[PDB]
Order: structure tokens, then sequence, then C-alpha cells
């Protein structure tokens, strides 16, 4: 999960 | 020749069309594994992670060029303060691979592993959706306990080690960033600073948590009471009368929801079917029903149609048995216009609830759209979720399932059927208080080191027993890694949002039904047809974040800081027939009994009628005013 975020750009599906 | 705030300016729209074109792209591949998942897809996704975070990593660097005291424009030094956090790019090139390698083998781990029937090897169950079928559904004890144990010994204990590693690299990450551990590192995104009195610290957030749960306390241990003796009624030999409920008959695989309880302990069962699972397959529902409807429950609040994308690109079922897919419902915001539901849909209650969570995000995202890059996001971490989760508020209500035809047009309000949906909704809103609350703190305490590898599993027990009122039917040694059984665990989501969100909600709730002229209990309120309270709504929504927490709060329902008021009005006469319930049973848990260790045929006894003369009288001093 790609996300508008500086901290956390990728988040696990 | 040109000041900073200039050179900034033309920095940040450097920054924000080439990261507008590349989240697209990269979004555009998280769809792709998200709905086909295939190595090929993992192989895109992995490589547009890469091109993702090393290009959010060039361009923070590049953002400390412009001093924060050298601007202006608030508008600026907002995006720059965003861009200028180093997040987890500080480790050095071999850790952080050792760190994604970790965070990647959690969740494979997590998302293949399978326990497979003692009897039957060649015979396999997954999490999803085999093994939740029975933690959802089963009522036998043995079934439940098996299914139970089985993932938190087969897949849990693969976990273990991983994550002892994981947390030990976070917490590098974190003490590099100038915070205390990786626990202060999440409590980060409640921070505020620099905008007078709407500041928030860090350690603010640990205490407001726990002083707002104070007063969930009694609810909850009256709700807690009566689950038990309903629990026992169903468990004849398995539950003692005052002792925690074991943790694999809760009505999914950890107790995080008490939802699936309420056909076993529905108040007042005889009144018509408060849950609409059974209506909706009588009347033939299939999801785009669902979403369909979802969609006029917005369009009556004066908020938009969803986009002709939405329906052309969003993958509302699950795609067949050939295809995979990844079944976490999820609103997609890529940009462009583009918005898009990710959601397996069933045809229950459940998922219709869901369908106008997820929504009730999409909604959000649209509002926000015309915010700056780094600004297209909600307020803070609960911010999103307590949306979607006052949309559920009202869609739930009687009124509103009669006037969408889930109830009967001959459907009379009452005080049972009032009572009903109260400990139904108390089921979903106040069971997973406890469960969000005691698992954060754990995790908190992890972090910080206050919890020593030695007994991560006995203080984990010992908390759940505490905290939860929840008890292990299987005593777990230092192997097993229960925490790590739940998807938000092993896979690195903050997990206090939960709880903040369903303070916010009822917070939410409270002033959008002011705006609608909502006279009546907080929880007879549908927002439905108000474009009132709509209005009052996108105000917040459009705004993302473009101003903190604090003040988005407040904007909206007049306070600064997480308020536990609305919730407890909200479930107020559920709370009194609760309480008038358990009048003559017994109220709270002991930490000790427990299944494996709390039976006693009671074969000779030594006094008369036992200790029960001296209960009585020591249970009247004990709750004496
Ligand atoms: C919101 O308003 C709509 C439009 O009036 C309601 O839909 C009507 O509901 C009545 C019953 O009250 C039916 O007799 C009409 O046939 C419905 N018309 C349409 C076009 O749907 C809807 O029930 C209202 N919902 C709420 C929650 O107030
Ligand atoms: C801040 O910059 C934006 C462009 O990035 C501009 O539209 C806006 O007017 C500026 N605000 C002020 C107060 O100068
Ligand atoms: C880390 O972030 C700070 C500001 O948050 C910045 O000054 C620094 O250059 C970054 N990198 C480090 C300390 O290596
Ligand atoms: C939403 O779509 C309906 C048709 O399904 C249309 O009548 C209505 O005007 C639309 N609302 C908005 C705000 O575009
Ligand atoms: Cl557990
Ligand atoms: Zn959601």
């Amino acid at each position: 999960y790609f996300q508008r975020s500086v901290r956390l750009p990728y988040l696990r599906c | 020749q040109s000041t900073i705030e200039e050179q900034a300016k033309t920095f940040l729209d450097k920054f924000n069309h080439e990261a507008e074109d590349l989240f697209y792209q990269s979004s555009l591949a998280s769809w792709n594994y998200n709905t086909n998942i295939t190595e090929e897809n993992v192989q895109n996704m992995n490589n547009a992670g890469d091109k993702w975070s090393a290009f959010l990593k060039e361009q923070s660097t590049l953002a400390q060029m412009y001093p924060l005291q050298e601007i202006q424009n608030l508008t600026v030094k907002l995006q720059l303060q965003a861009l200028q956090q180093n997040g987890s790019s500080v480790l050095s090139e071999d850790k952080s691979k050792r760190l994604n390698t970790i965070l990647n083998t959690m969740s494979t781990i997590y998302s293949t592993g399978k326990v497979c029937n003692p009897d039957n090897p060649q015979e396999c169950l997954l999490l999803e959706p085999g093994l939740n079928e029975i933690m959802a559904n089963s009522l036998d004890y043995n079934e439940r306990l098996w299914a139970w144990e089985s993932w938190r010994s087969e897949v849990g204990k693969q976990l273990r080690p991983l994550y002892e590693e994981y947390v030990v690299l976070k917490n590098e990450m974190a003490r590099a960033n100038h915070y205390e551990d990786y626990g202060d590192y999440w409590r980060g995104d409640y921070e505020v600073n620099g905008v007078d009195g709407y500041d928030y610290s860090r350690g603010q957030l640990i205490e407001d948590v726990e002083h707002t749960f104070e007063e969930i306390k009694p609810l909850y241990e009256h709700l807690h009471a009566y689950v038990r003796a309903k629990l026992m009624n169903a468990y004849p030999s398995y539950i003692s009368p005052i002792g925690c409920l074991p943790a694999h008959l809760l009505g999914d695989m950890w107790g995080r929801f008490w939802t699936n309880l309420y056909s076993l302990t529905v108040p007042f069962g005889q009144k018509p079917n408060i849950d609409v699972t059974d209506a909706m397959v009588d009347q033939a529902w299939d999801a785009q029903r669902i979403f369909k409807e979802a969609e006029k429950f917005f369009v009556s609040v004066g908020l938009p149609n969803m986009t002709q994308g939405f329906w052309e690109n969003s993958m509302l079922t699950d795609p067949g048995n050939v295809q995979k897919a990844v079944c976490h419902p999820t609103a997609w915001d890529l940009g462009k216009g583009d918005f898009r539901i990710l959601m397996c849909t069933k045809v229950t209650m459940d998922d219709f609830l869901t369908a106008h969570h997820e929504m009730g995000h999409i909604q959000y995202d649209m509002a926000y759209a015309a915010q700056p890059f780094l600004l297209r996001n909600g307020a803070n971490e609960g911010f999103h979720e307590a949306v979607g989760e006052i949309m559920s508020l009202s869609a739930a209500t009687p009124k509103h399932l009669k006037s969408i035809g889930l109830l009967s047009p001959d459907f009379q309000e009452d005080n049972e059927t009032e009572i009903n949906f109260l400990l139904k909704q108390a089921l979903t809103i106040v069971g997973t208080l406890p469960f969000t609350y005691m698992l954060e703190k754990w995790r908190w305490m992890v972090f910080k080191g206050e919890i020593p590898k030695d007994q991560w599993m006995k203080k984990w027990w010992e908390m759940k027993r505490e905290i939860v009122g929840v008890v292990e039917p299987v005593p777990h040694d230092e192997t097993y890694c229960d925490p790590a059984s739940l998807f938000h665990v092993s896979n690195d989501y903050s997990f206090i949002r939960y709880y903040t969100r369903t303070l916010y909600q009822f917070q939410f709730q409270e002033a959008l039904c002011q705006a609608a002229k909502h006279e009546g209990p907080l929880h007879k309120c549908d927002i439905s047809n108000s474009t009132e309270a709509g209005q009052k709504l996108f105000n917040m929504l459009r705004l993302g974040k473009s101003e903190p927490w604090t003040l988005a709060l407040e904007n909206v329902v007049g306070a600064k800081n997480m308020n536990v008021r609305p919730l407890l009005n909200y479930f107020e006469p559920l709370f009194t027939w609760l309480k008038d319930q358990n009048k003559n049973s017994f109220v709270g848990w002991s930490t000790d009994w427990s299944p494996y260790a709390g039976s006693h045929h009671h074969h000779h006894h030594h006094h008369h009628h036992s200790g029960l003369n001296d209960i009585f009288e020591a249970q009247k001093i004990e709750w004496h005013e």
C-alpha cells in the first residue's frame, strides 16, 4: 500500500 | 536572486508534479498485486516501492536546504516540514535491506500460513477464509480451540524470532530519529508543534488514552459479565462465572471484535433481527446493491456520487478461484481523479457497514483532492477510521435499515429493539477498545524495553487477563508470538488508531446530529437526508491535513482533544439495562482462573454451604456505597 507519506511511504499489503 | 521562499515554491511544485506522476504509477502496481497475486505483479510492486521510497529519500534530503524559520507562507512551511522527516531511511543500506526482508518474511508467513487437520495432512486450512470461518461460525469448544491454538503454534512460533529482530531494528531506526523507541515514533502521528494552544506532545497521548479508558471500564465490566453469563448458556462446563472469557470463544480469531457473539448474546431474540444479514439474503442483495445503497446514503447528505472510474475500476467481489486477491477492505486514492474500493464483499451486515465505512474514506479523499500532495491526508491516523465509523453509525440504526427495506414497513421501535441494537453495537465498538488498548500498551512496553524477551508471552497474557478479561485456554511459553498472529502486528501497522477513532466518531456523531436538528438520544440519530450535517462534515473533510488534528476536531465538535463523553451517552440505556441484568451475578473477573487450570471436580467440600455464605457477605461489603 503506497501512501502520500514521507515517514511511511510503503505499507505491507 | 531568488529568496528561500521562492526557491521553496519552485522546489515544492517540482516535487508535487513528479510525486503525483510516480505515486499514480506505483499505486497502479499496488492495485495489480492486490487484485492479481502473481510473482510478475510482486516484482512490479517491489520495483515501484524502490522507485518511490528512494524518491522520497531524495526529496526529503533536498527539502532540508530550505530552513523553516525563513518561510512566511504557511502552506509552504507545512509541506517542507512533512518533507523534512527522515523516516526509516536513516538506517544503513545493509540494515534497511534486512528490516525490509523481515517485514516481507513476516507478512508472507501470515498470509501463506496454513494449519492442516492432524488426521488429514493433505487437506489444510488458511487463515483467510478457512480458519476465520471456524472462529466466526463454530460453536464447538474443541474445534474453535484447535483452530486458535493451531494458528498460534504453527504460524505464531514462526514469527517469534522475526518479531524480536524486527523490534530491535525498529528501535534503532526510532532512536536514530531522536525518538525514545518505536512506540514513541508511532505516537508521533498525534504530535502537534507551533500551533500555540493546539499543541500536543507524544507522551500526552498515553495519558489521554488511559484516562479515557478509565470511564470505559465500568461499561466494559458489565458488558463482559453479561457476555460471560450468555457464553455459559452455550459452553456449559468451560466458563467459570467469575473468570475471563476463553480467548477462542469470542467471535473472531483474537476477540478483536465481539460482533459474531450477537446471535448468542441477543437480549430479546423474539423481536425482529436487527442484524439484517438474514434479511439481506431473503432480498437477494448482491455486492453491487450494497455499494449502490451506500452511494445513495452519501448523496442524501449533499455529497457527490462515485466517479465513473469508481464503478469501472473497483473490485467489489472476490474475483474467482482462478485469480487470488487480498481481501482486506481498502479504499484507494491514486491521484488524477482515480478513486477505487477493494473489498471482497460478502452478503452480510458486516460488509454492508464496511461498504459504508470504506465509501466514507472515498468521500474524505475526494473532498481533499484539491490540497497539495503531502496534505492529501487525514489529520491523523484515527481521522479516516472515525469518518468511516460514523457512516456505519447511521447505517446501522433500525430507523435507517427500515427506510431501505431491510426491516419491514410494520417495524415498530420499542424498548427491546433499542436494547438489542445497543448490545450489538457495543459488541462491535466497546468490545474492541480494551482489546486495542491492551495490544498497543503491550507493544509500547516492548519497544520501551519494559518487557524483556523471557517475559514476552507471560506479560502478554497477564495483560489480556487484567485489561481485557480474556484468558488463554492453553499455556504459552516464549516460543509463541501470539501478538503477531494478528495482521496489524506482523505487517507493521500502528493499532491505537482504532481506540482514538472510536472516541472521535461519537464526538463527530454528536456534532453532526445537532447540525441535523436531531431531537432524541444520540443512538437513534441517522444523518441521512440532511445536507446541513453533510455540509458541516465536508467543511472538515476538504481540509485534509492542512491544519492539525486538534483544530480539525475543534472546528467540528468544539474540543481540542479526545472526549469519552459522547461514547458513554450513546450506550447509556444499555449501561442501565446491563447493570440491572447483572444485579445478582458477579461483575469483573479473576485473573487466575484459566480453562486449563481452573477446573475442579467438586467431589468433597469442607464447609456446610462451601464459602457461598461468606461470598454473599463479602460481595455485599465489596460493592457497598
Ligand atoms: C430520504 O428521502 C427519500 C426521499 O423522500 C426517502 O425515500 C422515500 O421514502 C418513502 C418512505 O418514507 C417512500 O414511500 C418513497 O417511495 C421513497 N422514495 C424514494 C425515491 O426512495 C428515504 O426513505 C429517506 N430516508 C431517510 C433515512 O430519511
Ligand atoms: C502560498 O503559496 C501558494 C502557491 O504555492 C499561493 O497560491 C498562496 O497565495 C501563497 N500564500 C500566501 C499567503 O502568500
Ligand atoms: C534527519 O532529520 C533532521 C531534521 O529532522 C535533518 O536535519 C538531518 O539532516 C537528517 N539526517 C541525519 C541527521 O542524518
Ligand atoms: C448522482 O446521480 C444521480 C443519478 O443516479 C443524479 O440524479 C444526481 O443528480 C447525482 N448527484 C450529484 C451530486 O451529481
Ligand atoms: Cl492472542
Ligand atoms: Zn477503513
